[PDB]
């Protein structure tokens, strides 16, 4: 509804609507495997 | 080779300044930041106001899921919110005395009329 | 393994300690790093080691500090970043106890899993 | 010539007359004004002060100052 | 071979998140049908002003 | 840009376009939304609050005003 | 003490590393030929042997997820059944409406 | 040691700043007048008359370099014959000392080795096929979930009310069908 | 400031005369830096941003408690009603 | 890929039992910014610039051939400062082939 | 001479004089945004000033994208260097050389004088229509350094293009960077012209392309033609500089160079065909989004093969080296910095996220962090690795590692929070907010005023 202080709220928040809720899934979806393209990347930044 | 600035920065092991510096500077940013808002008291962030967003927010149920799914998330495990420590609005280092009386007043009387109201629909 | 299996013509150090060795360094101050593990200064070449001698391929390694401090030196003799420590005694020493070797590693990840858990969760 | 063998012999050989830098800086800070004499000008212009107090625009308690 | 162990630990925390997202979607089907924090015939129209 | 997040719907308001967005609110309350295209002057002072009420207080709502 | 010197033994041996199979075509060393470098080439990162790096590894993913395991059962709770939802009456007016 | 100390004495600390008195004490912006460093000033940078208002490029001072016999002078090497042949000797840089200073003893080794080159070709293509690949079946794992919600917002829906928006600077009009 | 001498695992490995050589120490020393007071500083200046970093500064509460305590009564007295744990939270 | 040269057998096999890997020192020395001298003028600083020229350095190895200073790119071939005119010669990029032909031969 | 020289390492040096001093000013309005931003209410801009802060935000991203960072990575490391790398004397093409740097400081001088004579107004660094068509006459100067600029852009694109004709060595994966780069920029240039035309048409000469009956998606479509294709013209010339960096510091040749360089030229047939992820809300047909949808994640395929190449080379590199050179760390924060801003790419390049997050801050940390961290970085990288050849002094850079991590702390102060607003959610383009939202503007205020702090340390 409304922005709320000191909120990560990732991938959205207080969803109302059926496509809001679609939204706020089809993130996090998406985010594990963001962290593992991240994590699997940094790893083998070394010598 | 160097000014006298950087021998004694670059004389001191890496992890004992950089620490130090790294609070220093955000320090001083805040600092600045502050001196053009000292004394500077909206009456938005007043107790008075604070109470009549909360009497909006019930009678609008706002964030209902927001509020669900923190309970939910405190009763599984260690749920730990910044809004529950640390102030929302940097005015608050003036504003530790600060009221608005006119809406004090306002506020009461509508409380008084809705009570009424409360008690005619009961009937 | 790289002396072990694959190349036989490098010169192969003896473990002193699977334990790097904490010595307190100071800079403008060149050390000097013992390579085969059988100098009794130790992390140091004592001049009587085969580093000393330039005995089998052993040197003394040369090493100097940036700034002044406590810096972890390498005890198992085939750290990567030797002279300096940076995990690779605990390596070697799992290469030659590997029952010992999983048993830290199920610990360490086992603390890590649950913290981790615990928090997120 | 050796004079004429390195572009900017001077600079590079370290003889270069200092005011070269001292201009690179100068016309480096007027650039910066560029964004902030028109600020001010433009708040006086339309307010008749250079610069705002801050939440000057907003309800503001008995004693804020 | 020691990439393995980034795709490991990046398999690892992706997981976390995993885990997370499937508690909340059981939390959300719950939302309108036990809540108490879900509340009808309550908002009503403020008016203009 | 007429944007509501809670409804997820962040439709251009363009000229010349009339775009069709479909909704279905589940849930009661006050959804408040920002203009989203730098609009002129005043981009960040045209508000969208949409508040969802029940059908019955809409009707008599929709009767009255 | 014993059985621990008994496992440690028996998973040393199976460990020990077997000559590789190059992937690469390399001559033969002639033979009798000694150590040439010294110790102050390039240091070459020491690598463990396939055996034992499965091994360890295996160790590790087998004690993260039974961390996870630890903590989901005994560190964190289950969430108990949500509040009875009970009609309660709302505020008569909203804090805005006009008077 | 302190290799600072070895060529302190070459470095005498100054006494003007940037190096220049004012031009009152010295007038540094006229040419010197010493024989051959016309095209110079007095405090050794090239004069405004040499680079600009004379440049050669520009027709001033037109002297051809080359001669008759389309020749130019050229250094020759330094040789010296021995053992029944003619060597030349190369020219070796000075003592780094000379140039930069620091004394050049206690140089930590680094031994010469060929470059460090990733082997086995088997094993390096399948990275490389998987450096390629596995983005792409990621790519592949968001196209099914990108269609399906894509056709989620355009589905024809049975709507039963129709709210009209416009937006103007700066509100936002709204038209509504009236009850009967 | 006067570490130990720590022999480590193999003692005759440490038995020879060192001389003006530093002699090993034990690992508190390391992570003391000699017991350093400005890296102990560093290391509270260490803490003291990566608390700022994740969860705030927490260095503002004492100045806050005022008005944490107003917030908290608003919240009770007119905030939407709050179940359970989730009365612990005032926002 | 590049793997390095091949090796034969035969060419590892040295002349005498006591051969072991050359330790010559690759490190060209210990250097820093270019120290001009106050009485060079502009003319004679150049020429100190033109002597500390790293890509102009050399180690002599034991048969009396020099590995120079190398890079992969061109760039650092230049005097550092870059000069108005670099390459006056045109560098040249030596390829290899097996290709022969009898004029370049005699018997 | 000053102005009259034609050498093309001079002119270089030119390019990257220019685009410090222009960033003088890009960065000064980068101050006043994150100032007034602080909190809610007015701080130093008035309420009845509120256009002069449009035309900051306008101007900051018109500056720092076509004179800062466009003439420091395309035209300054690129004309030092690439006639060196080409093994030739000089650049092809001599008096365009010259011609091109004075254009690009010619048409400076225009935006900032309009920015003092005009009335200010903005209507972002995209001028849409029709609010860029009812504007004041500022936006017609505007308009005149856009198009002076893009004469210098294509002339210098041509110089690039000639040197295929004369190299006298291979084409190294950096020379492949700046003629693909050339390449996109012949392609998309004519097109934008076109389009920049007809905003004047319609501002200048009572055209009507952009008012009813005529479609106003249509600028976009052709803006954004050069829109996406000018972001890969921007970041091309820093993956070409990372090349060459992590291969010579780490002293390992390139792998895979075939594939980094056909990774470059997928990169640019690919992102001149998905454009239209920029017009997600606008309201396209169905197949329309889908096709650009999956175009636009399929750039993640050759992106991906780059990043993960640069990665072994710097493994396994010696460790007696040292690794502390200003040059090698900010090669190295490269890569990390990068896949953050892709990877946020990839979220916001699904429409349904993306109507969520279109027009948010999280859109602006995504391209800052791309941009303002690893662009930036990048050619600081590629100056610091030439500065024995280039020849500058009186800095404190070369090894500073104060410099670099206070760098990456605070830059990320400034834009991490941005993601987080982006769900909030806090619009782009405004300056005033609700009240919810100032802890974590406030939190990014603080990391711009640190970060400029740490810019006078180097001096
Ligand atoms: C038992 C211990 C482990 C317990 C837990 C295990 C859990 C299961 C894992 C799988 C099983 C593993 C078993 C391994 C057994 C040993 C095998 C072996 O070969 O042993 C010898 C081998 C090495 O032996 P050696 O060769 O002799 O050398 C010894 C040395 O110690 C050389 O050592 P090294 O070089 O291998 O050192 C390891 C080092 C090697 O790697 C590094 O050091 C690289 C560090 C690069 C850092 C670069 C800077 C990054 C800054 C980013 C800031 C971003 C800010 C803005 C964000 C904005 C977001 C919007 O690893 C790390 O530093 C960890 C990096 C972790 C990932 C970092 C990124 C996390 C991202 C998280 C999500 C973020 C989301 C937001 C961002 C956007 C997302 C899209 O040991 C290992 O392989 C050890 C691995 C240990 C991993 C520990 C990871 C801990 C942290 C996890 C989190
Ligand atoms: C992003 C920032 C941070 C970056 C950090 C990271 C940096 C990393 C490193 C980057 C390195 C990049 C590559 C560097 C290569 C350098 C190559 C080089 O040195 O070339 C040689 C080149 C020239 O050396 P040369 O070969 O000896 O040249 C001899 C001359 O050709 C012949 O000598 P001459 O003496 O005969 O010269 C003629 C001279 C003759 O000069 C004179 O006679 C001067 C007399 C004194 C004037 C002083 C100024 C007076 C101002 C008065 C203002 C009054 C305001 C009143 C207000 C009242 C209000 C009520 O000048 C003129 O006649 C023309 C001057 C034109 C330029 C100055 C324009 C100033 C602004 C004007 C604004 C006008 C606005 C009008 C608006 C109208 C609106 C209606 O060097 C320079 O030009 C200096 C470069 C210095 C910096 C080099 C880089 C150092 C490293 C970076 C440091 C950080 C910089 C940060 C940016 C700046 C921040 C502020
Ligand atoms: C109490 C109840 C419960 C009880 C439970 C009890 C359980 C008991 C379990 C007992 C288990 C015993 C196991 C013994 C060890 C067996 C393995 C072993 O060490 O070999 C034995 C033995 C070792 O003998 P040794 O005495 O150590 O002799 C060593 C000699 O010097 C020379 O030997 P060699 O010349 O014959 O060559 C051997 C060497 C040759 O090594 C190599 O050539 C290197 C191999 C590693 C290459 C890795 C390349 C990765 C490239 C990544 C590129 C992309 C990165 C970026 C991605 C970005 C994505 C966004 O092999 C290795 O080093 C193998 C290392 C370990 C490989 C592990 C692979 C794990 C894959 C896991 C995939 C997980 C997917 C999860 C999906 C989840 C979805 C939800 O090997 C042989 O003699 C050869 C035959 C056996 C070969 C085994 C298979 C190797 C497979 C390699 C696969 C690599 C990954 C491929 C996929 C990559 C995807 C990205
Ligand atoms: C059919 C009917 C036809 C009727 C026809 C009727 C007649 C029609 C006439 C039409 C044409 C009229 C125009 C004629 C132009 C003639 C050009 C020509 O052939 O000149 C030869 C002439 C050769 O001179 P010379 O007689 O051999 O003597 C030269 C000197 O002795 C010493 O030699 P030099 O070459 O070194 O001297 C120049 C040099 C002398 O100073 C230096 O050497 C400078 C050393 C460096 C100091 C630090 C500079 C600041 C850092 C700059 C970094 C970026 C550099 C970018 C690339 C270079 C940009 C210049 O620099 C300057 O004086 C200017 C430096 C400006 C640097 C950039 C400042 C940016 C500030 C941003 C804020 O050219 C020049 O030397 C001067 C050209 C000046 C052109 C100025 C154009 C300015 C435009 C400004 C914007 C205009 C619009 C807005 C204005 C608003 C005003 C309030
Ligand atoms: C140089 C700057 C730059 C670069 C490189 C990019 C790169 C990308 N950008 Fe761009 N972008 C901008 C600058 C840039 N962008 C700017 C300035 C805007 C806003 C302009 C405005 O609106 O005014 C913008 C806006 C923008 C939007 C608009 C969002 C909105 O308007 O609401 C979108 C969405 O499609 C997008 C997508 C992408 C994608 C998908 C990439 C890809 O290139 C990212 C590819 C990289 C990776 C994916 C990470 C590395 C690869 C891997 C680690 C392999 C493994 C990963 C996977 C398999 C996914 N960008
Ligand atoms: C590459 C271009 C570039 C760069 C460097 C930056 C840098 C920064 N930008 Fe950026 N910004 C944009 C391009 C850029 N920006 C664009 C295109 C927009 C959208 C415009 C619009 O909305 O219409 C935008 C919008 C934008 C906004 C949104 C205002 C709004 O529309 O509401 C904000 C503030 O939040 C902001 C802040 C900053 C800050 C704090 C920095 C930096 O100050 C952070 C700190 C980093 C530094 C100070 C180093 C920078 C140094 C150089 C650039 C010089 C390099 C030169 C050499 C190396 C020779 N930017
Ligand atoms: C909107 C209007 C835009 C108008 C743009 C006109 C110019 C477009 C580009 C023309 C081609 C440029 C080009 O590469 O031509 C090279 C060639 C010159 O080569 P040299 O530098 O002398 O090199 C010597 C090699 N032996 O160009 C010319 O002759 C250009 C002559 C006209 C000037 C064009 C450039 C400046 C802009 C002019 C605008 C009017
Ligand atoms: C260099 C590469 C140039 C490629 C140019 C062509 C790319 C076409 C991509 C496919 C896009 C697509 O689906 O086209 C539809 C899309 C418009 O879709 P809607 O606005 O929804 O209208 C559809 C009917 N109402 O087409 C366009 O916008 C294409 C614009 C023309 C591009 C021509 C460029 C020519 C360059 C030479
Ligand atoms: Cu309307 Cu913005
Ligand atoms: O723009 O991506
Ligand atoms: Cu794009
Ligand atoms: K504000
Ligand atoms: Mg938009
Ligand atoms: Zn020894
Ligand atoms: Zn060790």
């Amino acid at each position: 509804d409304i922005p709320w202080p000191a909120r990560t709220d990732w991938g959205g928040h207080d969803p109302a609507t059926p496509f809001a809720e679609l939204m706020i899934n089809t993130h996090s979806m998406f985010w594990p495997v963001a962290i593992f393209i991240y994590v699997s990347a940094i790893y083998m930044v070394k010598k | 080779d160097f000014p006298w600035r950087w021998g004694f920065v670059a004389e001191k092991p890496f992890w004992v300044g950089a620490p130090i510096l790294v609070l220093g500077v955000l320090c001083l940013g805040h600092i600045i930041q502050t001196m053009g808002q000292i004394g500077v008291r909206p009456k938005r962030y007043t107790p008075e106001w604070v109470e009549a967003t909360k009497e909006r927010e019930r009678a609008e149920n706002t964030n209902p899921i927001t509020r669900y799914l923190d309970r939910r998330r405190a009763e599984r495990g260690p749920y730990y919110l910044m809004s529950n420590v640390l102030p929302y609005h940097p005015h608050f280092l003036w504003m530790r005395n600060s009221h608005d009386y006119e809406a004090a007043e306002a506020l009461a009387a509508r409380r008084e009329k809705d009570r009424e109201l409360a008690a005619k629909l009961e009937a | 393994t790289w002396t072990e299996i694959w190349w036989e013509h490098d010169p192969t150090p003896k473990v002193a300690q699977y334990r790097p060795y904490v010595c307190t360094v100071e800079s403008g101050k060149v050390y000097w790093w013992c390579a085969c593990g059988e100098s009794k200064t130790q992390p140091w070449v004592d001049g009587h080691c085969k580093c000393s001698k330039r005995e089998g391929g052993f040197r003394p390694r040369r090493w100097e500090p940036e700034h002044d401090g406590v810096r972890l030196f390498c005890g198992c003799k085939s750290c990567f970043s030797s002279p300096t420590w940076n995990g690779g005694c605990f390596t070697k020493w799992m290469q030659s106890n590997p029952a010992g070797g999983m048993l830290y590693c199920f610990a360490a990840a086992f603390g890590f899993g649950t913290l981790t858990v615990y928090r997120k969760f | 010539n050796l004079e004429d063998h390195f572009d900017l012999a001077e600079y590079m050989m370290k003889m270069h007359n200092p005011m070269s830098e001292y201009l690179y800086w100068i016309a480096g800070f007027v650039s910066g004004l560029h964004g902030i004499l028109p600020l001010l000008h433009s708040n006086y212009y339309f307010s008749g002060m250079f610069l705002p107090r801050d939440n000057d625009n907003t309800q503001l308690c008995d004693d804020s100052w | 071979r020691d990439w393995l162990i980034g795709v490991m630990l990046g398999m690892y925390l992706g997981n976390l998140c995993v885990q997370q997202h499937r508690q909340y979607r059981v939390d959300m089907k719950l939302f309108y049908l036990e809540a108490p924090e879900h509340k009808i015939n309550w908002v009503k129209p403020r008016g203009d002003l | 840009s007429w944007s509501v997040p809670s409804l997820g719907i962040k439709c251009d308001a363009t000229p010349g376009r009339l775009v069709k967005i479909n909704t279905f609110i589940q849930r009661e309350g006050v959804f408040y939304g920002q203009c989203s295209e730098l609009c002129g002057t005043l981009h960040a002072f045209m508000p969208i609050v949409v508040e969802a009420v029940s059908p019955e207080a809409f009707a008599a709502h929709a009767k009255k005003w | 003490a014993a059985v621990r010197s008994q496992i440690e033994a028996a998973v040393y041996k199976w460990t020990r590393p077997r000559p590789p199979r190059l992937g690469v075509a390399v001559p033969r060393s002639p033979p009798g030929t000694g150590i040439l470098f010294h110790t102050n080439m390039q240091t070459i990162r020491y690598s463990l042997s396939p055996k034992v790096w499965v091994l360890v590894t295996g160790a590790a993913l087998v004690g993260v997820f039974s961390g996870q395991r630890f903590a989901q059962t005994v560190l964190l709770s289950k969430n108990p059944p949500n509040p009875p939802r009970y009609r309660e009456k709302p505020p008569v007016r909203h804090p805005h409406t006009p008077d | 040691k302190s290799y600072y100390d070895d060529f302190k004495d070459r470095l005498k600390p100054g006494k003007y700043t940037q190096g220049r008195c004012p031009q009152s004490e010295g007038d540094y912006r006229q040419e010197s007048k010493t024989i051959g460093r016309e095209h110079l000033n007095d405090d050794g940078t090239r004069s405004k008359r040499y680079t600009v208002k004379e440049a050669d490029a520009l027709g001033y001072h037109y002297h051809p370099p080359i001669d008759k016999k389309g020749q130019v002078y050229v250094k020759g090497p330094n040789t010296v014959i021995e053992r029944g042949q003619t060597w030349i000797k190369g020219y070796e840089l000075p003592s780094m000392e000379y140039t930069y200073g620091p004394k050049q003893e206690d140089i930590p080794f680094y031994p010469r080795v060929k470059l460090n080159v990733w082997g086995n070709y088997n094993l390096v293509m399948k990275v490389e096929f998987l450096f390629f690949y596995l983005p792409t079946i990621i790519v592949f794992g968001i196209c099914i979930p990108v269609y399906t919600i894509n056709f989620a917002q355009e589905e024809v829906i049975y709507t039963t009310m129709t709210v009209k928006v416009t937006g103007r600077q700066w509100y936002w009009v709204y038209e509504v069908e009236s009850p009967t | 400031y006067t570490p130990s001498f720590e022999r480590g695992l193999n003692p005759e490995l440490t038995s020879g005369d060192y001389g003006d050589m530093p002699k090993p120490q034990p690992l508190i020393d390391f992570f003391t830096q000699n017991r350093n007071p400005w890296f102990g500083f560093a290391m509270f200046c260490g803490f003291n941003f990566l608390w700022w970093a994740f969860f705030g500064a927490w260095q503002i509460r004492p100045l806050w408690a005022s008005q944490r305590k107003s917030l908290a009564e608003a919240d009770r007295l007119y905030g939407p009603t709050k179940y359970g744990v989730g009365k612990k939270y005032i926002n | 890929i590049y793997e390095g040269q091949t090796v034969q057998e035969s060419e590892l096999i040295p002349q005498e039992d006591d051969w072991v890997i050359e330790e010559t020192n690759f490190c060209l020395g210990r250097n820093c910014y270019v120290r001009f001298r106050e009485e060079d003028d502009l003319a004679r600083r150049a020429l100190h610039q033109m002597d500390s020229q790293l890509n102009k350095m050399h180690t002599r190895l034991r048969d009396g051939t020099v590995i120079p200073y190398m890079s992969f790119h061109p760039d650092e071939m230049v005097d550092r400062p870059a000069p108005i005119h670099t390459f006056s010669e045109k560098p040249l990029l030596k390829w290899t082939w097996d290709e022969t032909y009898e004029e370049a031969y005699d018997d | 001479f000053y102005i009259l020289v034609n050498n093309n390492k001079r002119i270089g040096i030119y390019y990257i004089k220019l685009s410090i001093i222009i960033g003088i000013l890009g960065i000064v309005l980068s101050y006043i945004i994150r100032v007034e931003l602080y909190n809610s209410g007015n701080r130093i801009i008035k309420y009845d000033n509120v256009n002069y802060y449009n035309m900051v935000i306008t101007l900051h991203g018109l500056l720092m994208i076509f004179y800062i960072i466009m003439p420091g990575l395309y035209g300054g490391i690129p004309l030092y260097i690439l006639p060196i790398l080409s093994v030739i004397t000089d650049i092809v093409l001599p008096r365009i050389n010259n011609i091109s740097i004075i254009i690009v400081l010619i048409s400076y001088i225009v935006v900032i004088n309009s920015i003092v004579i005009e009335y200010n107004i903005g209507t972002g660094w995209t001028l849409y229509p029709p609010l860029s068509i009812i504007g004041t006459v500022i936006v017609n100067m505007i308009l005149y350094g856009l198009i002076i600029i893009g004469i210098s852009s294509i002339i210098s694109a041509i110089n690039f293009m000639n040197i295929l004709i004369v190299i006298d060595g291979i084409i190294y994966v950096y020379i492949w960077s700046i003629i693909i780069t050339s390449v996109l920029l012949i392609i998309s240039l004519p097109i934008l012209n076109g389009i920049l035309l007809m905003i004047l048409s319609d501002i200048y000469f009572n055209s009507i392309y952009f008012i009813l009956n005529g479609d106003v998606v249509l600028y976009q479509h052709l803006f954004w033609y050069f829109g996406h294709p000018e972001v890969y013209i921007l970041i091309l010339p820093a993956f070409g500089i990372i090349s060459i960096i992590l291969s010579v510091l780490n002293n390992k040749i390139i792998f895979g160079m075939k594939s980094m360089i056909l990774a470059i030229i997928m990169i640019s047939i690919l992102g001149s065909i998905v454009w239209a992820h920029h017009i997600y809300t606008v309201g396209l047909e169905l197949d329309t989004k889908i096709y650009f949808n999956n175009l636009t994640l399929i750039i993640s395929i050759p992106t991906g093969n780059k990043i993960y190449n640069w990665i072994i080379l710097y493994i396994g590199s010696y460790n007696i080296l040292y690794n502390g050179y200003q040059s090698l760390i900010f090669s190295i924060m490269f890569i990390i910095i990068f896949i953050i801003g892709g990877i946020t790419g990839i979220i916001i390049s699904i429409d349904i996220i993306d109507i969520g997050l279109h027009d948010t801050y999280y859109i602006v940390s995504h391209f800052h962090y791309i941009l303002s961290i690893g662009a930036v970085i990048s050619l600081l990288a590629g100056i610091l690795l030439l500065k024995d050849i280039i020849g500058y002094y009186n800095v404190i850079i070369k090894i500073n590692k104060y410099f670099g991590l206070l760098l990456f702390i605070n830059i990320n102060i400034i834009f991490t929070p941005q993601f987080i607003i982006g769900f909030n959610v806090m619009p782009r383009r405004i300056l005033e907010y609700s009240d919810n939202i100032i802890v974590w503007n406030l939190i990014s205020s603080i990391g711009s005023i640190s970060t400029i702090l740490i810019l006078l340390s180097i001096f």
